This record gives structure tokens, C-alpha cells and sequence, in this order.
């Protein structure tokens, strides 16, 4: 995609914007008390360190 | 015809010359984009026409 002009004319600082997405595929993994219970496949899932650590490695 | 008749004309003939001349010595090592004029970015360029032009802008200075 653009970023405002992008004339090909040899001198019209030509902008370029590209979009990509990231996708983690991650296998969640279900937690066992002993007594005979069990965690649901859809609960809820901490992403919020996986961000933190790519944004620290974006930087 | 009565261009070179005064003495004085063929002075300043000579005067214009030498001028022209010292004028015409800042055109040189530099290039002369001649086929697809597109002078790049941070080039010290030149094509025939911007040539002409300042040549022009000179002439019509000296009036």
C-alpha cells in the first residue's frame, strides 16, 4: 500500500507502506488439581507476555 | 551593415568575450544527462536545456 504520494516520476520521494500480520500459533494447556478436576480448552490465555516480550525484541 | 563599424563596438565585442567566457568556465566538471533527463538526487547535473536557460538568463542580464 501507499503513505501518502507515490507518483513514479524519478523525484517524488515515493512512499510505500506494507501491511503484514504476525500469527503465533500456540498450543494451550489445560491445568489438573488432583482431585479430579480440570481447566476448560476456553479459558482464558496470558498473551499478554507474548506481547510484551515481541514488542522488547521489536525495540 | 554597421555592427563592426565604431572602433568602440569591436572593444566591446572583445569585453563581452572575455566575459563570456569567464561565465561559461563554471559549466564544467559536471554531467549532461542527454537521453533521459531525470537529474537524481544529490548529483551535480546538468541537460542541455537548463544549459540554454541560465545561458539565456545571462544574455538578458548583460543587457
Amino acid at each position: 500500500d501507499t503513505s501518502g504520494p507515490a507518483t513514479i516520476a524519478g523525484n517524488s520521494t515515493i512512499n510505500l507502506r506494507d501491511d503484514f500480520i504476525v500469527e503465533f500459533n500456540m498450543k494451550k494447556e489445560r491445568y489438573r488439581d488432583r482431585k479430579g478436576g480440570e481447566t476448560p480448552f476456553f479459558s482464558y490465555y496470558d498473551y499478554e507476555s507474548i506481547r510484551d516480550r515481541l514488542f522488547n525484541s521489536m525495540i | 551593415n554597421a555592427t563592426f563599424r565604431d572602433a568602440s563596438s569591436r572593444r566591446l565585442a572583445a569585453a563581452t568575450g572575455v566575459a563570456l567566457a569567464e561565465f561559461l568556465q563554471q559549466f564544467n566538471g559536471l554531467a549532461v544527462f542527454t537521453k533521459n533527463t531525470n537529474i537524481r538526487t544529490g548529483i551535480i547535473g546538468t541537460n542541455p536545456r537548463l544549459m540554454l536557460g541560465k545561458i539565456r538568463k545571462w544574455a538578458q542580464d548583460n543587457v
